[PDB]
């Protein structure tokens, strides 16, 4: 239940994690429904994700790296606009050190196959196909929307297009990184990571 | 940061400067839609300098067009990267000045400048902090040499310590058209000499004879040679865009190259320039750049510099190079030229350094030589002027619209002691 | 506890202040970042968990080298106030950069200067570069030393003046600006090291046959200089040589301590597994006037006074056998009144070859400081080339009508020509 | 019809984040 | 992640060696992920290289000499010019000793199997056959390509064909021989070579 | 590396000799790459030399001798000049005393293997027959070419058909007979020939 | 179609790095 109540993915949650607990207090003062502490979570399905070479990794490679997903649209100006400077980002901070210390996803809001594979090609980090239902989940989850005509459950849009939030292993967001948001302030926040204290464990 | 103002003055200005925001555009990486093309650091890192966002993807340039006539800005507006001008931007006028200085400067210019100046007031306080202006405009016509150069006046007493530098289009020296040319070329240069702070003169058939001669373009229209013009223009301005080795700005350049207040009519060529032809058969490099350079050939002026001597010159350099190679070609050009090089003063020369090229070459210069050669311009007007003033041909036209005689015979003589000062360091 | 500060003024002084910083923190082991993952002391602070942030300021009048300072690879090294910056240049002009553009930048700069020089006393002093031949390395130079020198008075101010070239200078108003400033450096410094320009670009194209070089290659030997200055301070010495002990040693009164500089050897990687270099070997480079950093040929000159430090594999008993043959030597030759004219240092830790570069790693290298009557020719020559432009009042209105007054040239004038007379009187 | 731009700087060329002194 | 993060050989490297600390750690604060002193990876496979007789030789072939590949193309002026004196270089170097010093590689840029053969009949080291993968995979590892015709990752050309890399035993970029780059020692800058610090051990 | 760096004899020479140091530092300041002295090879195999009426001679009957290869080819006017000088030579220094001394391999550059059979039914000594590619690798090794044909390294043509090249035990030629060489004495090479001195061990 | 240029210096022919006496 982080960020939101009503979110498919924390429906997805509730769904699995009600049913193994309901199957284990059958085999056994269990609390039903379980806590949202006691709930273990998924988030990216066995053959979602992919790297530059279209081959599938799982979720748990993924283990001692700030994970940040990023949502951008091919034809937007503002999208256009950020990636060189998160590409430079990237560079220098994965280059610098001893152990690799960020990793990105890349999310389309791009509406068809040849726009999604041209902006995906410029993009050496991990990437989420577009067909695959879980773009339109994890939209939903984090609320992130170009123009309003999903219907949010009451809550609003927390972010537009281009948008970065770095993740963690159980789904939340551990912060926002204020592009086109409350503080406006673009190519500069991308300073603002904290990588030591958001990693995915 | 730093922003530069762009004026463009008259029908020349127009056409000249319809060019100088396309090499721009294209150097920085601009669509004629307005957006942006080309995922690199280096463009956007200094674009405040020239250009200014919408908060639509796209940027707007820091330009004024101006004129007294609607047609001529209609064909620049009609044309691509057209789109990219703000429509407020543009001033237009219903009357304007058939080729008469004075109806350009006093009547006609006096109605219009009310509005143009407003523009200027909104756009370059606008910054944070301005660097200065640039002015395009001919001297043989009548809204780019009455009325732009009133405008000058007044930019310059509302902003005092701001650069303000011209790109003037002299009076060709052979053939004449529109006849009342040295009435606008000596009435403006007297208010060009005390309102003004960097001149780059350029001929017509100083460009002419580059075509014919050089270039070998058969039929070489107004597009090839604005062309050449404004790459001259982008050279004078990659350290206020790019960085380099050695920055030059505008002012590092004025204060080198003006030894006394009076005289800052500067000379402008371009190197590399070669026709489509020998592109390919030529050996590019600094020797090679640094002897195109130092040429009459190569000049955007008719006015022979073996005739006099280089006071104070300076190169501007663009592209991937060493310092050394620099440094031997600057110091090789003064030890066989010594009689070419004013001798109370050593080493007359600047270098600057630029790191990005312009697109397609990898190395180029521009160059600014502040000569005693171009007295042998200010005589050829000077002579033409008392030709026809002797007669007082054409003067009820300039009589007519409120001056007094008593200003022709104050641009005769401010003309005659910049001829004579020419004269003194000779 | 022990530290030393360096202040970057100028176009010059930030540029070869790249290149000191990169060697300081390649020698030392710390990362990009800051963090190597108490020899350090001197050059750098300690900033919590194991993270050195650099004792220095840069200072420019224009924001775009300071810029790409701040966007290049050390932008997480520097603290941000540590690269101070305005929005306009002082463009080639003392008057400038001293009167009118410097007044609100110098505030600034004392604040930071301040926080980083109170954490620990004991401070050996101040490193500065400038350009002389620069607006605000000129006007503004002048200008922070002024008030350095009311607020901390007993301490070191050390200079390393990049110094207008005989013959090449790619500036028409730089007579002007070498004269003003070399009068009040006179006054407020305590140390000048004049690095001429090409004096290391001849040096370059002699030694290690580069057709090509460019500033960088220039801040990489002048880089080379200053680390063999300051390896006493900061490593173990046979015979450690500190600041304090140049200023009493190359410097026999208060108006003369301009200095020269020679570093021997610099050889290439293709010429340096053919080289023995032995102490003999380069300390007889050292000497030589094709090798010194001023283009000022020493022979007609005498040496008042001369400092040679050694670092790397070099025992003391070596550069007793070979200073000796330097004295006995009759094309160099000693002012009478200093019969002994020799400090040594003798360091362990030997030069460190920086990657990408076009020294080679070598086992033992010489750095030398000479105190020269050779240096009258240096003002000399400024003599002449600034009689011929003021005689007219070339460029004088540019100084005049931003804030000076006519006169400041004259008492400029009189007290080079003064310091002419000094150093003639000197070598009788 | 605009080709792309493929120069870079001396800055990036030779100022990049170097490996560990030995 | 030397001497760039994006780069083919070094995300085959990274996923294969974290998938054994993976399984390493499954079997056993061993630290994930492993380090870049902490990996190993076998850079040419069993069947890569082959001498003039088209008979292959394993990678391990090349321990203790200073090894450098040969990025050139059949047709270029530029590689016609400088193939004899590196040829010559070859001769004098490896003759002038009791011991083998350096080796060279050769990679192509040249468009079909024909004029590989035919170029590839002209050198006496070692070689990568052209339809190979590795020869792609390597031109995206050092940054070599004739024009932008491959996308790069905010990168730029370090190089054009030809070229002569350094390399180490990791992937390693032990040096630049400046041919064509920021120095410009066409035919001159061979002698630039330290044989003696880059080992491939 | 003797006499030439890129031989392709000289390539598995290398071959088999690193691939045992690397096998024997893997089963244990073992010198990588190994010394050229240390190197050694298998020259001629057990089925390679043929002696007179068709019968197989190993390598172990060359011990203590002094071994010319002779590079000859059948229609050439030169060789069949060259031939009965070489023919008398061999038999009187062969009975002139208690040792047989020198030994002949024969190596064809004819077109086939009729005009071998026609040419080698003349020769007494032993012949390398031409569909074993022995008889083009030491071709190259020594440098011998008829014509500029074949792919040659940088070499010059050492020599023109006819040659002998007096060889050592690690492939090093003992010396060259200048026939068509820099001296250009034909026919009158044979006695600068020493048997003392170039001894096959 | 062409015939090729054969010959090398007689520097190149006989003075090379001949291997040392025992």
């Amino acid at each position: 239940s982080q960020p939101v109540f009503a979110s498919p993915l924390n429906v997805e949650k509730r769904r699995l994690n009600e049913e193994r607990a309901l199957m284990q207090a059958q085999k056994a003062n269990i609390q039903l429904p379980p806590n949202y502490g006691d709930m273990d979570l998924i988030l990216f399905p066995e053959g979602s994700l992919k790297n530059s070479n279209n081959t599938v990794i799982p979720q748990s490679h993924l283990k001692g790296k700030s994970v940040a997903l990023y949502f951008a649209d091919g034809a937007d100006p503002k999208c256009a606009s950020l990636l060189p400077f998160l590409l430079n980002y990237y560079r220098t901070m994965n280059e610098g050190g001893a152990n690799q210390k960020i990793e990105i996803i890349f999310v389309s809001l791009d509406r068809d196959r040849e726009a999604f594979e041209s902006h995906r090609a410029h993009m050496p980090w991990l990437s989420i196909d577009l067909e695959n239902p879980l773009t339109e989940i994890l939209k939903r989850h984090f609320r992130v929307m170009k123009e309003y005509e999903v219907p949010t459950y009451g809550y609003g849009s927390r972010t537009g297009v281009p948008s970065v939030i770095v993740i963690g292993s159980d789904g939340r967001e551990a912060q926002f990184l204020p592009i086109c948001s409350g503080l406006e302030e673009g190519d500069r926040a991308l300073l603002r990571w904290d990588w030591r204290n958001t990693k995915f464990a | 940061m730093r922003e530069i103002v762009h004026v463009q003055g008259g029908q020349c200005g127009n056409q000249i400067g319809a060019k100088f925001w396309e090499v721009i555009s294209d150097e920085h990486g601009i669509d004629p839609t307005g957006t942006y093309c080309g995922d690199s650091d280096l463009q956007l890192e200094r674009i405040n300098v020239f250009y200014n966002e919408a908060t639509g993807g796209r940027f707007v340039p820091r330009a004024i067009l101006m004129d007294l006539e609607p047609g001529t800005m209609d064909s620049v507006r009609a044309g691509p990267f057209g789109q990219l001008f703000r429509p407020d931007n543009f001033v237009f006028g219903q009357t304007g000045a058939g080729n008469n200085w004075a109806k350009g400067h006093y009547t006609e210019g006096a109605e219009l400048i009310d509005s143009v100046l407003d523009v200027v007031r909104k756009e370059a306080e606008g910054c944070d902090c301005l660097q200065g202006f640039q002015i395009t405009h001919s001297l043989g016509g009548g809204t780019g040499s009455g009325m732009g150069t009133l405008l000058i006046s007044k930019v310059r007493e509302e902003y005092p310590d701001r650069i303000m530098e011209t790109f003037s289009v002299f009076p060709s020296p052979k053939v004449s058209d529109t006849v009342v040319e040295p009435y606008n070329a000596t009435l403006s240069v007297h208010q060009l000499v005390e309102n003004a702070d960097e001149v780059q003169v350029i001929d017509n058939e100083a460009l002419y004879d580059i075509c014919f001669r050089t270039l070998k373009l058969t039929t070489p229209t107004y597009g090839d040679l604005n062309h050449l013009v404004s790459a001259a223009m982008s050279g004078v301005t990659c350290c206020l865009r790019f960085p380099g080795q050695l920055n030059s700005d505008l002012r590092k350049l004025a204060v080198n190259l003006i030894p006394f207040p009076r005289l800052h009519f500067f000379l402008i060529g371009f190197a590399p320039l070669t026709s489509r032809g020998s592109q390919q058969y030529r050996a590019l490099s600094v020797p090679e750049l640094t002897q195109q350079m130092f040429d009459a050939k190569n000049m955007m002026c008719a006015s022979d510099p073996r005739h006099g001597r280089y006071l104070t010159a300076s190169a501007m350099f663009r592209g991937r190079m060493s310092t050394k190679e620099v440094d031997e070609q600057m110091l090789n050009v003064q030890n066989k030229n010594s009689s070419y090089f004013v001798e109370w003063i050593p080493n007359n020369m600047k270098s600057s350094v630029c790191d990005i090229p312009p697109k397609g070459l990898k190395m180029s210069v521009t160059f600014v030589g502040n000569s005693t050669a171009i007295q042998e311009m200010f005589k050829r007007v000077s002579d033409q002027f008392t030709a026809m003033f002797r007669r007082k041909a054409f003067l009820h036209w300039y009589t007519g619209e409120g001056m007094d005689e008593m200003e022709f015979t104050e641009a005769e003589s401010n003309m005659n002691d910049l001829v004579s000062e020419y004269q003194q360091y000779q | 506890m022990r530290e030393v500060i360096s202040i970057h003024v100028g176009q010059a002084g930030i540029q070869i202040g790249n290149a000191c910083w990169e060697l300081f923190c390649l020698e030392h082991g710390i990362q990009p970042d800051g963090q190597m993952p108490d020899a350090f002391n001197t050059f750098f602070s300690e900033t919590g968990a194991g993270k050195h942030v650099p004792r220095c300021v840069f200072l420019d009048l224009e924001p775009t080298v300071v810029d790409e300072v701040r966007t290049g690879t050390y932008r997480h090294l520097f603290h941000p106030e540590q690269l101070i910056s305005g929005k306009e240049d002082a463009a080639n002009n003392f008057a400038r950069g001293h009167y009118t553009i410097g007044k609100e930048i110098v505030d600034l700069s004392l604040d930071r200067i301040r926080k980083l020089a109170d954490n620990c006393t004991g401070l050996q002093g101040f490193l500065m570069f400038n350009a002389v031949g620069g607006g605000t390395g000129s006007g503004l130079g002048c200008l922070l030393l002024e008030r350095l020198s009311v607020d901390y008075g007993k301490k070191s101010k050390l200079n390393f003046c990049s110094w207008p070239s005989p013959q090449v200078s790619t500036a028409v108003v730089e007579p002007y600006n070498s004269v003003l400033s070399t009068h009040s450096l006179l006054e407020h410094t305590d140390v000048a090291v004049m690095l001429d320009n090409e004096a290391i670009y001849d040096i370059c194209r002699r030694n290690l046959d580069i057709e090509r070089p460019t500033y960088t290659n220039l801040n990489r030997l002048i880089a080379q200089v200053i680390s063999s200055l300051t390896a006493s301070l900061r490593f173990d010495g046979a015979l450690n040589v500190d600041v304090t002990e140049f200023q009493t040693n190359l410097v026999p009164y208060p108006r003369i301590h301009f200095m020269l500089s020679s570093y021997a050897p610099i050889i290439s990687a293709e010429k340096a597994y053919h080289e023995q270099l032995s102490v003999a070997e380069i300390t007889n480079s050292a000497f030589e006037p094709a090798s010194m950093m001023a283009k000022c040929d020493p022979r007609h000159g005498k040496y008042m006074a001369c400092c040679l430090m050694y670092r790397g594999d070099v025992v003391p008993k070596d550069v007793n056998a070979a200073v000796a043959t330097i004295k006995t030597k009759r094309t160099i030759q000693f002012v009478d009144w200093c019969p002994t004219g020799f400090k040594c240092g003798i360091n362990y830790q030997p030069p460190t070859v920086v990657p990408g570069g076009d020294l080679a790693k070598v086992m033992r290298a010489v750095c030398m400081i000479s105190n020269s009557t050779a240096i009258a020719e240096v003002f000399s020559r400024m003599d002449h080339k600034f009689d011929l432009m003021y005689a007219k009042r070339a460029f004088v209105h540019w100084y005049v009508g931003e804030g000076m007054e006519e006169g400041e040239f004259s008492e400029a004038r009189e007290d080079l020509a003064a310091l002419e007379k000094d150093y003639e009187e000197v070598g009788i | 019809p605009t080709l792309p731009f493929n120069a870079q700087s001396c800055y990036r060329s030779e100022y990049v984040a170097k490996p560990l002194p030995p």
